[PDB]
Formats: structure tokens, sequence, C-alpha cells
């Protein structure tokens, strides 16, 4: 702990990210664990992308995009020290802000 | 019991199906035609069927050689010249400059052959027809096309040279 | 000269049989099967492109 | 060669419903729909299977042009188990019975014949084979027997007529399914004996394209037949290009 | 056949150590138990090892026939290649002489 | 063969071992000697490789199969001819 | 069945190598790996191995041909080597 | 995503949820897999060192070719990198750009050198033995699978005395002496 | 080698001479052996057999 929680837009899935680096994605109604990462790192926040298939985690210095089963897809080298994450569902933009005081918009579809 | 040599799960580019490059991934020996005795085409006989190439019509006009009469003179037999849709399409694409050649190509004596392929490239269409059936004479002056037909055995090759037509691979002459 | 051309032609007839199948009058007597065997995985048809 | 007491090994052919009998000689065989009798005096092979006694009939290439096609190595044969086949020019059970074996109980064979004398044995055979529907009618007028035929996956034509191309086109349009099969037996002499065989074959292929049938492959039936070829095509209503 | 010295064979790496089975001298129980069908089976077992002897020899001779005609062909082949190489050179002098 | 008579291309017959030396055996010719030299060089080539493999062996090389494989007293690998029977198996066989 | 009856096994082995059964047949060149499914049967109108060895012409052919191969295979071998080392001995 | 239809593909040409340009082709993941790197950022720490070498070489190249300073430093860099084992050859100065790579540095890690010395059947096996305390370099036990071994120190890579692996090596050849153990 | 020469005195005259076998293996007359008379030592480019015959070409 402590644990930051972000529900899916339709409320079917729960994404949890512990400060010490325990990240889990689960369907809380049926109690099925879609993915569980034990990153030995400091995780600040996480968010779901367009749907439960992909989610993003803001780790010590870089943001990582993960798959439904927990497979790492991308390491966002451009986003540095991000502490807050948000996803604009209609625009497919991922937004980050942190200690750098830089607001970065990233298109998940085209990358 | 934690396992040894633990690694972070990551996308495997070479073995992941979802990626496009990974996603994508009875012998036939054609019979030699029964109409062909080694290099000699025994089956072919008069009246002959001749496929007209686009360049052939242009040169025939240049030398004042009529298509039907010139064919009868060269082979001393009745010839049924045939123009495929490709050759007709090539003539039309040539432009207003070659309107004379288009008019002669539409002569009623020149019979028409339909085509069932998308492209308009006529060199490939002619070569496919001769390979399947050994019953056509190829009338062309294109250097490239003539070499292709020469490699195919038993395909008489006709050309316009000098003042009249010339037939190369037709033993009965 | 006539004899040499005679032997040359009959020689060529033997070679033509190895190049392609040639009709030889058809069936003679009871059908005794494909003597040289049947090849399941070989096709000799000419395919249209 | 293939005498009575000899023993053979039966293995499947590349085409479904066709088998090979190995030995000192190889024989093309088909499983017998009506075991215990031969329709035209062919040899038969019996296997004890756990025990029921299954039988296989020898397919003679010199008698059936379709068998000559299999021997010559046709790449695609639309005749297969559980398919409806419209057989035109079914003189008798020399070839229809073997086709009935390939389609099997689930499939059907619409045997079409015009002459009444061969038709009578076609009726006699068909009562042994429940999957055969004999239609004693001219193939020139498919509208007469439209009541009797539904859609057919493949059309096989062995009619020896000069205008068979018209006969094939009419039957295909009425009864052949889109993307369905067409298998034609062409005899050069019947169509036009004035010109060479190759000119006839090239001319017939052109007619098939005009009638929206795409030819897939061509095969000559030597040494089993002279001046004979089989053209295999697909009925592409939408477009041949 | 080559016989490796035992001194060398002893100090060989794990991957390349020659496997040499020793002969057995004491009669094994299974060797004393196994039944060999005699009479009719003997005649039907000598027949097969004769047939497989002919078939291996025939293949090894027809295979050697190809290897003899491969050598003859490639000698004829290279001669045609040499003619096409020299004559191709000559054409490229005749052409560029114009240019 | 251009400008060569058939007389020029006449076979030259091969000589044989002397009777006094018949005991020693067949008189080797050049083709026979080539068979000897080629065979000896082939064997010596493989032997030379084996010695280098022996010299360059790493004493610390470890393979999981070392447990299954065994070595004789002399130091040579022992290989099972076919690759013990439990009593229950023996009772049935007997 | 996995039993693979010895009569059946020899018959299939006698079809894989059928080119050597008669010096006048000379079949097409094929490999014929044993099929997964097959059914042995007789012709309606004595196994092949039993049928073939009942012949006298075929048996006399194999014995001659087999013997000729043995002469080739045992030429220059240990038996030939020992004779030359014995010729060097006086008697 | 489901396979896009034709009209969808034309309107979504640049859509790719698994490959992005900033990934640089997943070169990091490929190199991590080949040499079994367990720390995600080890590649990019190596990448920065490679860039430092390449930056210096580029600046050196822009000095005049006959400069004594240029020749001295370029040889020193070639001398040092060869000693570490990153560079196989010292002959060509262009190697500082073309043949300086993360794989070259990763190839000198302890698990890989064990694999090349045949102490392990695979790099993964070598990592396990290091994590299990079977491997020493000189007199020091090393359980870190990221230790870079210079050319000189590759001579001292060996098993620990009381390792069960050593017993199997000696027991297999029947050369085990229990006095030592 | 033996039977080429009758006495060691003759061999000394031909010491260093070029010789060969029927197989084509080239050699040299190195030295004359003291016992028996006429025997001599030769070195060949490759090992020769007992069945081989050595020849010295002279005119
Ligand atoms: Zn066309």
């Amino acid at each position: 702990g402590p644990y930051h929680i972000k529900y899916a837009k339709n409320g079917t899935h729960l994404l949890i990210t512990g400060r010490k680096g325990h990240v889990a994605s689960m369907d809380w109604r049926k109690g099925q664990l879609r993915a569980e990462l034990f990153l030995n790192e400091t995780c600040h926040s996480a968010t779901y992308l367009q749907n439960e298939q992909y989610f993003a985690v803001a780790q010590k210095k870089y943001t990582f995009i993960y798959d439904h089963e927990g497979t790492e897809l991308h390491r966002l080298k451009q986003h540095i020290e991000a502490r807050h994450l948000d996803f604009l569902p209609y625009h497919y933009l991922l937004v980050t802000a942190g200690e750098t005081g830089w607001l970065k918009y990233h298109d998940v579809s085209t990358g | 019991t934690r396992k040894f040599g633990l690694v972070k799960r990551t996308l495997n580019t070479k073995k992941d199906q979802r990626l496009k490059k990974n996603q994508e991934n009875t012998r036939n020996i054609p019979q030699v035609s029964s109409a062909l005795f080694f290099q000699y085409n025994q089956a072919i006989k008069p009246p002959y069927q001749v496929l007209i190439d686009t360049n052939f019509i242009n040169f025939s006009i240049q030398k004042k050689v009529d298509i039907v009469r010139g064919m009868m003179d060269c082979l001393l037999a009745k010839c049924n010249p045939l123009i495929t849709d490709c050759v007709m399409a090539e003539l039309e694409k040539l432009g207003p400059k070659y309107r004379i050649a288009l008019k002669l190509a539409r002569d009623p004596r020149i019979k028409r052959l339909s085509c069932s392929h998308k492209g308009t490239y006529a060199d490939d269409c002619l070569v496919h027809r001769v390979l399947q059936h050994k019953c056509y004479i190829v009338a062309t002056n294109d250097a490239g096309l003539k070499q292709r037909i020469r490699k195919i055995p038993g395909i008489p090759l006709m050309s316009v040279g000098g003042h009249a037509y010339v037939i190369e691979k037709l033993p009965d002459v | 000269s006539r004899v040499k051309k005679r032997k040359k032609y009959q020689k060529a007839q033997k070679k033509l049989k190895s190049v392609r199948a040639v009709y030889s009058g058809g069936q003679s007597g009871v059908y005794e099967g494909e003597k040289t065997g049947i090849k399941k995985g070989l096709t000799r048809s000419v395919k249209f492109k | 060669g293939a005498r009575g007491g000899a023993k053979v090994v039966i293995e499947p052919h590349r085409h479904a419903g066709v088998y090979i009998a190995r030995g000192k000689e190889d024989l093309l065989v088909t499983k017998n729909m009506a075991p215990g009798e031969s329709v035209y005096g062919e040899k038969r092979i019996s296997v004890e299977e756990p025990p029921t006694k299954v039988e296989y009939r020898v397919w003679n290439p010199f008698r059936s042009k379709l068998a000559a096609g299999i021997m010559g190595g046709l790449d695609e044969l639309f005749i297969a188990p559980g398919k409806k086949v419209l057989y035109l020019g079914a003189a008798s059970g020399t070839s229809v019975s073997h086709v009935s074996d390939v389609v099997g109980p689930e499939g059907v064979v619409y045997a079409v014949e015009f002459s009444h004398r061969p038709g009578r044995e076609l009726i006699s055979m068909a009562k042994k084979r429940p999957n055969i529907i004999p239609i004693i009618e001219d193939a020139r007028h498919p509208q007469k027997y439209r009541m009797l035929i539904g859609m057919v996956d493949c059309v096989f034509a062995d009619v020896a007529q000069p205008d068979q191309a018209r006969i094939i086109a009419l039957n295909s349009h009425m009864f052949l399914k889109d993307q369905g099969g067409v298998v034609i037996s062409i005899k050069a002499n019947c169509i036009d004996s004035t010109v060479d065989a190759e000119t006839v074959f090239a001319r017939e292929v052109q007619k098939l394209r005009e009638e929206r049938i795409k030819p897939l492959e061509q095969l000559t039936l030597e040494p089993y037949e002279r001046d004979h070829c089989i053209v295999v095509g697909r009925y592409m209503r939408s477009g041949l290009k | 056949g080559l016989k490796v010295p035992k001194a060398v064979q002893k100090e060989l790496p794990f991957k390349s150590q020659i496997h040499q089975m020793k002969p057995q001298k004491k009669k094994t129980y299974m060797a004393k138990r196994a039944v060999v069908l005699g009479g009719d089976e003997k005649k039907a077992r000598s027949f097969i090892q004769k047939v497989l002897t002919i078939s291996k020899a025939k293949d090894s001779k027809r295979k050697e026939q190809k290897a003899s005609q491969r050598k003859e062909r490639l000698k004829k082949l290279a001669k045609m290649e040499e003619e096409k190489s020299q004559r191709d050179k000559e054409k490229k002098k005749e052409y560029f002489a114009q240019n | 063969a251009k400008l060569v008579h058939d007389v020029q291309k006449k076979q030259h017959r091969e000589r044989s071992q002397l009777t006094s030396r018949s005991r020693y055996g067949f008189l080797e010719k050049h083709k026979d000697y080539v068979k000897r030299a080629q065979d000896f060089h082939r064997k010596q080539s493989t032997l030379k490789v084996l010695r280098e493999k022996a010299k360059e062996r790493n004493p610390d090389e470890y393979y999981h199969a070392m447990h299954s494989r065994k070595t004789d007293a002399k130091g040579l690998l022992i290989s099972s001819r076919h690759g013990s029977l439990s009593m229950d198996q023996v009772k049935l066989l007997k | 069945d996995d039993n693979m009856r010895r009569e059946v096994q020899r018959d299939l082995l006698l079809i894989k190598h059928r080119a050597a059964l008669d010096p006048k047949r000379h079949y097409k060149k094929q490999r014929w790996e044993v099929p997964e499914r097959f059914a042995i049967g007789t012709i309606i109108e004595s196994t092949i191995l039993e049928t073939l060895m009942g012949d006298e012409a075929s048996n006399k052919y194999f014995k001659r041909k087999y013997n000729e191969i043995q002469e080739k295979s045992t030429s220059g071998r240990k038996a030939h080597y020992k004779k030359m080392k014995e010729m060097r001995k006086k008697r | 995503v489901r396979k896009l239809k034709h009209h969808e593909q034309k309107l979504l040409k640049k859509v790719d949820f698994l490959e992005w340009k900033q990934d640089q082709g997943h070169r990091d993941t490929q190199v991590m897999r080949t040499y079994h790197i367990q720390n995600r950022e080890d590649y990019h720490k190596y990448n920065r060192i490679c860039g430092d070498i390449r930056r210096l070489a580029n600046k050196l190249s822009l000095l005049p070719p006959t400069d004594p300073f240029r020749r001295k430093h370029e040889q020193l860099l070639l001398d040092k990198l060869y000693a570490m084992g990153v560079l196989t050859t010292k002959s060509k100065i262009s190697d500082l750009e073309n043949k300086v790579t993360v794989s070259a540095i990763c190839r000198r890690r302890l698990p890989v050198i064990m694999h090349r010395l045949k102490m392990a059947e695979t790099i993964q096996d070598a990592v396990k033995f290091i994590e299990q305390g079977h491997v020493r370099v000189g007199p020091n036990l090393i359980n870190d699978p990221a230790y870079l071994v210079t050319r000189n120190m590759e001579d001292y890579v060996t098993w620990v005395d009381n390792s069960k692996i050593k017993k199997t090596l000696l027991r297999y050849r029947n050369q085990i002496d229990d006095f030592d153990f | 080698i033996k039977d080429m020469f009758s006495s060691a005195m003759e061999v000394a005259r031909f010491e260093g001479a070029q010789i060969k076998t029927v197989s084509g293996i080239r050699g040299e007359i190195k030295r004359a052996l003291s016992k028996p008379e006429g025997h001599y030592r030769a070195a060949f480019e490759d090992k020769i057999l007992m069945s081989d015959i050595v020849i010295l070409r002279s005119w």
C-alpha cells in the first residue's frame, strides 16, 4: 500500500496500483484476475485505455502500456516522472503530468 | 517457491501472432502437348488462326500490307486473324494519332476474341493463350515478345519485314 | 541413307514415350491395372492463369 | 496381373471418396454402395472389417473418362462425398455407378439420358443405388425436368454432341450453385472433325468463358483415349476477372 | 576404419565422446529366453532379407548412375556458359563503340 | 577429336607383378596409390581435430546429461548395448 | 491395430520394395511411406509373400542375384586381406 | 482488434496498438531476450554508454586526420574497449561507430561468458547457477548476473569449491577426490 | 632397397640419385648399407609398400 484505484468507463473492471508496485487488473463482479504485476518499483497511478484490454502504469520515471494479460507493450520514454494519468475516450489521447510541470498528450491509436 | 531467472513479460516480436509479419505465416508438372512432336507441331493445319499484336497493325499500315491479303500471301492458305480485347484496348489508348490503325483493326474480316482478366497488358495475355493451346500463330514485331514466343516450342511466329509478312516457325512453307 | 533414317525415327518413337504419354491402341484384354503404379500426389493438368 | 486369389493393400486417394489398391499393380477403386454385384462386370475387392465384409469396385480408366482424368492427375475434383452431382449424358452405369460411390449415401446423382434403350438399365441400376435419380430426358431442354432437380454442387457432362457448350450453359444456369463445379468431357471428332483437336479445345474453352464459367485446368486423356480432354471449371456468376 | 587413441579418447569434451559399445560375453537371460520361429518362418525371413538386399543394391547403382551423368553434364554445361560469357563481352564492346 | 587418328588414341596395356614377387601381391599403380594417400589423409585430418578438441577442453564444462552418462574405470565412456528387470517382471517371464 | 501382424508387416515391406521383385517391371519412382489407414483385401471374381515365394522362377532369380551381390560386398574385405598375409607365409 | 475490413483499413492505415515508432522496433526486448536480461532498464543504461562512445568518436573524426591528438585518443579508446571485450578487433577505427552496440556489452555479462565457456548449457541456466551461488570470479562469489567480465578476468571464472556441480563434473569422470572437498 | 646394386661401392656412385616406384612415389638414394653388400637406404615422399618396385632411370 497505499492503493490507487481506477474503474473502467463502463464499471466492469477495476485497476489497482499499490505504491510499492503491486498492479492488478480484475473483473470485480465475477472475481476474475485479468492481470497482476509485481513490479519492484514505485507506482503512482494507473488508468485504463479505450477498454479493459490495455492499461497504463506511471512507474518511477516512465509510463508503461500493458496488455490484458499483463504483457508490456510500450515504454513511453517521452513521458518523464508522470504522477497523474487520464484518458480521453473519444479522442484516444493519454494525458500525463508530474514533477516536470509538462502536460503531454499521447495518441494511443497511432502512438 | 519462487522460480529462478525471473524476467519481465514482454511482447515477443518474432513469435507474437497479433503482429502482422507473424500473422501471415500437390506438385504440378504440366503435360507436354500431344499436338507436339519434339519441336514440330503436327496438329496445326490450314486454315490457320493468327493472333494480331498491337505493333503488328502499325507496321502493316507502314508497309501498305493488308492484313488478310498479306496473311494469305505469306502462308498460301486461308487465315482467320484474331484480335483480343487487350490489343483493341491498347490501340484505343494510343490516342488520336493512331485513329487509322483503329479503323482497320475494326475491319469485319478481323475476328474478335474476348478476354477474362483485369489487366490490359497484351503481351502477357497472348503468351498465356499460346501456352494453353498449340493452335495459334503469333503475329508481332516486338523484340521482347518474339523472344518469349521463341522459347515456347511449337508456336509459329509471324512478323512483317521488308515489303511483306514473314513466318519463322512453320515447316509447311 | 534410308536405313539410317529408319533407325532414327523408331529411336525417336521410343524417346517420345518417355517425354509424354502416347495412345497405343487402348486396352488389350482384361484390365490388369496401372502396371507402373499410381502417384497420389502428382498432377499433370495444365492450369489456366 | 490382378488375378482372383491375389491380395492387395487399400489406401485412400488424394480425392475424397477414391481409394488405391496397391500390389504388383495399382488399381483405382471405389467403395461399393451396393455390395455383392458388379454393374458392368468389373473386378471387386473384399475387406473384412470389424466382422462386416466391405467391398470395393475397380474403376477402369479405359471405360470411364472420369477415371482417366483421375489417372492423369486432375488437381481438383468437385465430385466428393456428400455432394449433389448432375450427370449429363448418363448412357448407363459404367461411370454413374462409380460417381454414386464417391458421393456416398449422403450425396445424390441426377443421371440424365435421352435414349430409351440405355435408360432402361439406368433405371435397373438406380433401384440398387438409392442415391441415383434417373431422368430419362433430353439434356437440350432442362426446362422439362426442372421439377426433378434442385441445386447441384457440381455438373459433370459427358455428352458427345457438337453444341454441348449450349447444353452445359443451360443446365449450369438453372441448377448449378454459384462457385459450383463444372467438369466437361470433350471429344474433338464429334464437335468438328474438319479442324485439329487443339483448335476444338481452344474454341470450347472460349465458349465456357462466355457462359460465365471460369476454366481452372485442362487435361488430355492419353494413353486411355485419343483426342480427348477434360476441362474443369468453376461457375463464377459474379465475375471471372 | 579410424581408431582413436585411448589417451585422446579419454580427455575429450562432453559433446564429442565416441560411443563404443563393448561386446557381451556372459549370456543374457533374454538371450536365453527369446524364441525364434523356425521352418516356415525361416524361409519367409530369409526371403525378405534377400529382397531388401536387391532393392538397396539397385538404388545404390541407379543413384551412382546419376552421379556419373551429373559430372558429364556440368562439364558440358560449363562449356556453354563460357561461350555465352565471351560472346556477351564482345557485344558490350560493339555496343559502347557506338556510344 | 580434331586432327587425331584412331591409331594415336590406342590403349596402352597395363603391366603386372613379377612372378618372383607374386607372393607380395598386386603391383600397385598410381590410381591404387591415390586411394591409399587419400584415405590416410582423411583419417589423419579427423585425428588432428580430435586432439585439438582434447587440448582445448574446459575442465569446468557442465551438462545436465552428466548424471545419466557414466564412465569406466579406464576413463572411457561406457555405453549400454540396448537403450534391470523387477522381480514381478521376472516372475511373469519365468 | 498396434499389433502389426508379421504377415501384414512383411506385405507392406514387400510393396515398399516392389521394384526389385521382378527385373522387368520398373515402376514409377515413388517412396510410399506406410499410410496411417489401410485395409488389406482379396480380389473377388494366399498372402503376397506366400504367393511370391511359391514361385520357382522368382526364387531362383533372388538366389542368383543375392549371391552376386555377396561377391561384390565381400571383395577386398577381411577375408581377402587374410589371404595376402598368408601368401607371404611360405606354406 | 479484429481483422479490419478493406474500407476500415484504408481509413485506419497508421493504427497500430502493438508497434509504435518510439519503440524503435522493440530492439530492447529482442536484445533482452537473447541474453536474458532481467532488469528492464539495463538495455537503456548500456545504450547511453554506447552513445557516449559514439559521440566521442564522431567528434574525434571531425578533427583533422593528421592531428596527433586525434590519433592518440582514438587508439586509447580502441585499446580500452578491446580490453573490456566490447570490441573484438583493434584494427579499424570505424568500429567505434558500426560495431559498438548494446549487444556487444551484453555479450560480456557473466551468464553469457559462462555459456561460451560451456560452464552452462544455456544463458538461462547460467543465470540460475549464479543466483544459486555456484559461480565465483577469482576468490569472490558473485550472485549478480550482470557482472561484466573483462578479457583478463575471464580466466578466473570458475565454480565454487564446495559446489554440487563440481562434484558431478569430477564424479562423472571418476576423478572425485574427497580430500579437497 | 635390395637387388638394385651388387656392392656398396656401386651405391656410393649413385648416392643422391633420383628414383621412383611404379606407383609414382619419388625418392632418393640416401646412403649405402654396410650389410649386406649392395643394400641401400632411401627416403620417399610417402610410405611405400613391399609389393612396389623402385626404378632408377638412366641412359
Ligand atoms: Zn486479354
